[PDB]
Parts: structure tokens; sequence; C-alpha cells
DNA sequence: TTGTATTTATTGCAATTTTCGTGCCAATTTCTG
DNA sequence: CAGAAATTGGCACGAAAATTGCCTTAAATACAA
């Protein structure tokens, strides 16, 4: 802990019933502050319609939630998130989806890769904020490493 | 505000509108019981 | 030939079947026979996009037609959020005669402007022009982009940008930036409220690498096995005659058919497992494009087996590399010619075709014929309709479809 | 008509008592909707519910609303109808509650 | 609905308690049927009974 | 001694259907004079 | 402007490959006459 300069008087009843009345300064000073770390987990897993992949475009979020984001995909070291920040973006395989004109026309004019995948990249819960310190990266054995691992 | 599946709905429809009136309704948790019990070969039922 | 008793056709059957119907076939075995035996929370709801679009109708001041009538648009919206049947069959559902399409057409020009803008649009092009509305009249390129859409959709979709110009009265500079105004539009408004899970496959092979060889043996989890219920077998020597004895030794022999049917279907299908990745381990090692042309006689050669019985074997079984899950007949692929007198696979050729069309120049794609030719000097000698077949069987736009600013 | 058709699901029922008894067997046989006979809940291959299973879709209902299991019958249009492939009567997928 | 099966991440659809003691009673129900139509001797009857 | 009812052993053949690569040529795009 | 070169895919070849319905008993063995 730390040595603090206590005296022992009642004051106007901040301090009634257990209670602990604090100055400024031990606020100024950062005497009580801590550092908490919180760490989070995203797993690219194999399905039957191809295996999912970690990549940096994602068809349907924009240019700005990409920008804390590499080319591989995952955020860089000592970018601040906050909210709901993409942390790791993941993309699962949609497919096996009959051709119609309507979704050709879809297809053409957007690209087909929009189409065919969905959107399940980790992202930041709510109400949890920090500094991005440390990023690991365990791959499988016969799978290909990215320029971040 | 715990159970009622078709009050939730209104009381939230009703206090956006500014009116505060409940239509109260039966608990979700009470037709689950009557379905254990009588899931038991016993004849629970209400009446009337 | 052979003499085929309707008791070699069953265990020749068993092959032809996936693990799920091997046992749910099995069941049918079990209960039937007393001396066979195997050897062996409350949730949460989540809120899809019809929960949300139902939150908003119900907190919107309709009356109590059109709140009749919304159930019904919002009922027709698909995942994607495009309304999936004419406004004649929610007329129609309504089940009311005073009602006009009039009517519905207002209802759904307001549940049109809901959380995402856009949903429960009939078509692409009313899908973007709600979505246009909504942007502030001092935008640029506004109404260049939403003369476009309005207009000449069908220019835009075959790419067919020299026509646009014609039309459109338009230059390079705004034909680009209004393209990229569009291109910024979603084209799937009700893909933000997204729920649900991908769907796994357990395989039934395993195949993994060790001491630099690779190794393969049957998934333990699914294998399927039995036994035989030896409190039964031990009522076999005369508790009573006739029926009593007679019973248990007609169905003892059964059971223990069964098994050794059971058994030599396992084993055929470890050993054909394993002559498969022997003869394909280039593809394990460095993916795809190094897999060979083989076929049912190349296998059944090694196993000594006949071909019919390797057709049978490998019908719906999953195999598990490090690389993914496998259809175990997904390594059976054909061939064209070679420089120096070999073949080549056409899985290989279609991922070297879906290699080279992924870094041809945007602004010039690679036709058929400039892909024919490029193949042809490495040594793959093929002609130009098959590579037109491998690209139309991934899926790729033709050359003049693929074309872009 | 739809209105009637969705203000008569909302309803409260009354009564003023509980009355408790012993169930016979034609009692039992009025309860449910249809026989269970094999002991497989999903199919795992469609993930879709198994005939004649624990999690069985024509005996408890649809597992989706105002869709039948097979695919012809679809929307709220054809509210109540009982599709002739499967059985699968098309309504809300509460009633398997 | 008042007996639902547990998605746990990884397509696993783990059988609960109420089920697994559904299950039970239909497979014995199932097998007492067919010995029963097979006209299997008593002993073995009376054991599944 | 032999003739016979009993019990194993048998997981392939041979038709018949389906799929393969590649040529002909009409319809649609692109291009250079 | 416009005829020509280039591209694309439906349809048609023989050959190969993959499926599917069956010979719905022959020979070793222990027992009896
Ligand atoms: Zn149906």
């Amino acid at each position: 802990g730390q040595n603090m300069r206590v005296a022992f008087m009642p004051w106007n009843g901040y301090n009634f019933e257990d209670s602990i009345l604090v100055s400024e300064r031990v606020v100024q000073e950062d005497r009580f502050t801590t550092i908490h770390i919180q760490e989070l987990a995203c797993v690219s897993r194999d399905t039957k319609l191809g295996p999912e992949e970690i990549t940096a475009d994602i068809p349907n979020v924009g240019e700005a939630a990409l920008s804390k984001l590499d080319e591989s995909g995952i955020v860089y070291i000592g970018a601040e998130v906050t909210g709901g920040d993409i942390l790791v973006g993941k993309v699962t395989p949609k497919g096996e989806t009959q051709l119609t004109p309507e979704e050709k026309l879809l297809r053409a004019i957007f690209g087909e890769k929009a189409s065919d995948v969905k959107d399940s990249s980790l992202r930041v819960p709510n109400g949890v904020s920090g500094t991005v310190i440390d990023v690991q990266v365990f791959t499988r054995d016969g799978v290909e490493k990215d320029k971040r691992a | 505000k715990s159970d009622d599946v078709n009050g939730r709905t209104k009381m939230y429809k009703n206090i956006v509108d500014g009116n505060h009136q409940m239509e109260p309704g039966m608990p979700e948790s009470f037709n689950v019981l009557l379905k254990e019990i009588r899931s038991l070969g016993i004849n629970i039922e209400l009446e009337d | 030939q052979l003499a085929m008793t309707p008791q070699l056709q069953q265990a020749i059957r068993l092959l032809q079947l996936s693990t799920l119907e091997l046992q749910q076939e099995l069941q049918q075995a079990l209960e039937s026979n007393p001396l066979l035996e195997q050897i062996d929370y409350q949730g949460e709801t989540t809120q899809t996009l019809q929960d949300y679009l139902m939150w908003q109708v119900e907190l919107t001041p309709f009356s109590d037609t059109d709140r009749a009538i919304a159930t019904s648009i919002v009922d027709a919206v698909d995942e994607t959020g495009y309304l999936t049947v004419p406004l004649e069959d929610i007329l129609e559902s309504i089940g009311d005669e005073e009602i006009d399409i009039d009517e519905v057409e207002a209802v759904l020009k307001r549940i049109q402007r809901f959380d995402p803008v856009g949903v429960a649009a009939k078509d692409l092009r009313d899908c973007l022009l709600i979505q246009l509305s909504q942007f502030d009249k001092t935008t640029p390129w506004l109404e260049e982009a939403r003369l476009i859409i309005s207009d000449h959709l069908d220019l835009l979709a075959n790419h067919d940008f020299r026509t646009l110009m014609r039309v459109t009265r338009l230059k390079e500079d705004v034909l680009k930036e209004a393209v990229n105004l569009i291109q910024s539009l979603d084209p799937r408004p009700g893909q933000s409220i997204q729920t649900g899970e991908p769907e796994y496959v357990i395989p039934d092979v395993l195949v993994r690498k060790h001491n630099g060889h690779w190794t393969v043996e049957l998934n333990s989890d699914s294998i399927p096995r039995l036994q035989i219920n030896q409190h039964y077998a031990s009522m076999c020597n005369n508790a009573r005659n006739d029926g009593d004895s007679q019973f248990i030794r007609s169905n003892l022999q059964d059971a223990k058919w069964l098994i050794k049917s059971l058994e030599s279907r396992n084993d055929t299908l470890l050993r054909v497992s394993r002559c498969i990745v022997e003869q394909q381990q280039a593809f394990f090692e460095q993916g795809e494009e190094y897999m060979k042309p083989m076929v049912l006689a190349d296998i059944a050669q090694a196993v000594e087996m006949h071909e019919s019985t390797i057709s049978r074997v490998t019908t719906q079984k999953y195999l598990h590399s490090p690389r993914g899950i496998f259809e175990l007949k997904y390594f059976f692929s054909s061939h064209v010619n070679t420089e120096g007198g070999g073949e080549a696979s056409s899985t290989a050729i279609r991922a070297l075709v879906k290699k080279l069309i992924a870094a041809e120049n945007p602004a010039k794609p690679l036709s058929d014929s400039k892909l024919t030719s490029l193949l042809s000097e490495q040594g793959i000698m093929v002609a130009r309709r098959t590579v037109a077949k491998y690209r139309e069987s991934l899926s790729i736009p033709p050359s003049n479809q693929r074309k872009q600013l | 008509d739809l209105l009637k058709f969705l203000k008569a699901q909302t309803k409260t029922e009354e009564f003023d008592a509980i009355k408790i008894a012993l169930a016979s067997p034609d009692m039992i046989r009025s309860w449910s909707f249809g026989e269970v006979k094999k002991p497989e809940t999903i199919n795992y291959r469609t993930f879709k519910p198994e005939r004649d299973g624990l999690f069985c879709a024509r005996i408890f209902g649809p597992v989706k609303d105002y869709e039948c299991l097979c695919g012809k019958y679809k929307r709220l249009k054809h509210r109540g109808v009982i599709c002739e492939k499967c059985g699968v009567e098309v309504t809300q997928t509460k009633v398997r509650r | 609905d008042l007996r639902p099966l547990v998605p746990l991440d990884g397509g696993r659809f783990a059988t609960s308690d109420l089920n697994d003691l559904y299950r039970r009673v239909i497979n014995r129900n199932n097998r007492l049927k067919r010995l029963l139509d097979l006209a299997a001797p008593d002993i073995i009857v009376r054991n599944e009974k």
C-alpha cells in the first residue's frame, strides 16, 4: 500500500459509519492508480463449406472501421480501442446458393468478393476500453502463417 | 417486468406513448409448471 | 460369376453408407436382435432482423389495419432484407375486400425507412434509390448516380461503360466517382442484424504427419462398433427345448455375421484411405495444384480389389487433413495431356486458372485465349473450350464482364 | 380475416380455480398431437427435426414461423394449411411450447 | 421447447438429461415391441419388461 | 468303408448409364481503318 | 460508320469412366448306413 498522512476527527458526516474522506492531491499524484489487463480470443475453425479466414477486407464494413487493422487483418499494437471496435477481422464462408438473376445482378455490380462471405470478426465488448499491448497468434501445423505470425 | 410475454411489449409501448398503464396477463413460467406437472400423468387444469 | 445370396448382398450394401446412415441402420438391427448390444441449461433469446422490424412496427403510430398489413409485409422478408413476395400476395394475405393496393404501397414505403434503411425493398434498384433519397440534397454526384440507378442499371451490370457514356452523356471523371458512390451503398441492408452459426462435419478418417511420414487412422469417436450380449448367450445351453434354444441360436448366428460384416467394412475403408493418401502425398504437403490425376482403377490395383468396391466405399465419407475436410472422392479427377508425355489433373488446372485470373490487369482482363496461351507455356496443352468450361465451373464471369475503371 | 386472426392469439384465458385429478389414458391421448416412435432428435446432416422423433416437426409444430418443413407452403397467406407432403401445419413456432 | 438441446461452439448438440431419459424409454419400448412380435422366449421378455 | 445333410466361404462380373475433353458455329463485343 | 477480328457458350462427337443389378451356390466336414 501507501503511506497516507491521516487525521482522526469527524468531518461534516462524510466519514460517517466507516466512510473515508480523501483529499484531491491523492488523486493528482496517482498514488492508488492501478493497471488491469484483459485478454480476448478469436478462433477460426473449419466448416464444411470451406474454412474460415482472417482477412483485412470485410465486405460490408466501411473504410473507417478498418483504419486500425494491418494487412493481415489484426489490430495494430498501441491502438486505443473502445466500444465496438474491430480487433480481428474474421470472415466465415456462406456458399452452395443457386444463382438467380437478382443474385447475379447483385454479384455483378458489387463484385464477387462481397457475396458468399459472412462477417464473424472479433469486436471489443460493450463498456470495455484499453490499449492493445500484445497480440499472440497460434497456427496449427500445416496451415500457412500470415505476415503477422 | 419479468415474465408475461405479451405484457412486456404492451407496457413498453404504453411507456413510450406517455400512458402509464399495464394489462397484467399471465406469467409464462406457470404454463411451464402446468406442462411439467401434466407430463407426469396428472391432470391439472384451469377451470371456469 | 459369383453366387449372390441375399445375405452377402447386405454386407456389400453396407459399404456405400455414410456414418450417420450406418448408425441409423445399425439401430434397426439392434432392436430386432436381442443378443446384440452397443459397447457404450436453458438458453437465451437472440434478436433477428424480423424481431427488430417488429419492435419498430409496434412503436409506430399505425392503425389497426395498417399494423395488420405491416405484419404481413415484415413476415415476407428474408435474411438479406428483400421482400420475397409481390404486394398482390400481401393484399391477398390480408383477407379483406375493401383494402386496395394503394394502402399496401403506403405502408411499404413507411416500412422501407426503418432501421436498416432500404430494408423490405422489392429489388436492387429500389433498395439503392431508397438509400439515395435519405442523403442530404447538398451531396456531390447525387443526381448523376441517381440518374443511372433509376434508368440504366443493366449497362452497369454488364460493365457496358461505353454505352453509359453515350446514353448518360458523361465523361471519365464523373463516370468513376458516381460509380464509386454507388459502390459505397449497401447492397444487402438486412445483414447488419445477422444471427446464426455454421454447420460442421465430423470426419471419418484422420491423416496427420509424424516423423516426416503421413499417418492415417479412423476417427475413433465416430467409428461404429457392436457387441454380443453375454447374458443372453449364457442361455444357449438348453434352458428349454425347441424355441427357447433355437431362437437364441438363430439370432447369435446373425449377430456374429453382422459384427463380421461391420469389421470387414471398417478395414476396407481404412486400407482404401491409406492408399489414397499415399498416392497423393504431394497434395497434403503443398496444397492444391500439385494433385495427381488418379482414377478408381489406379486405387483398385495396389489394394487388389475390384473397381466396383472402390466405387462403393468412397461414397459420402470425409477425410480430415491439416489443410481441411474433404470428400475422399475429391481426389479422383480427370486429366489433360502435357509437354513431355505426362498428364496434368483438371483440379490443378482449375487452381492455376483461378490464380492467373486473380492476378490479371483490372483494366484489361484476360480472355480464354490469353489463358490457354499462358498455360501452354508450362506445357499444359489445354483447349480453349476446356478453359471456358473450367472458368464456368469456378463461377467466374467472362473477360468482358470483369473490366473496371 | 387477418385482423381477427392476429387479435385472437393474444387473449388471456379467464378462470377462478385450479383442479387437479388423475389422468386417464384417453385423456393423455387427447392431450397429444401424435406418437413418438423413434429416439432420434436431430438429423446432423441437414440439422432438421427427424420424423417421428423427440424433436419432430409434424407432432410438435413448425420450426419457422408460418413455414412448412419441405418448403411448399411458406408464407402467411397459407396460415392453417396442413401440407400433404409432410403433414406439417403452418403456424407460429411458439406452438412448440 | 421446454427441453431444448444445448448449442455450444463446435457444432455440438449435447443431449440434455430429459432427452436422455426419453431416449432410454423409447429404446426399451421398441425392443419390447419387436420381441413380443417375434414370440421370443419368456425369460428375455421378462427381462425386457 | 462311402453317401449325404450340414456348414462355411464369397466383398466380384458385366452390362448400362453418365461424364470427359474438344470441335462447329451462331450470337454478341470489341477494334482498327 | 462499319466491316472485321475477337470472344463466348449451346450442342454434338467418340471414348472413357463410373455406376448398378445380380448365379438367388461349390467345396470342406462330420455324421449315418
Ligand atoms: Zn411440406
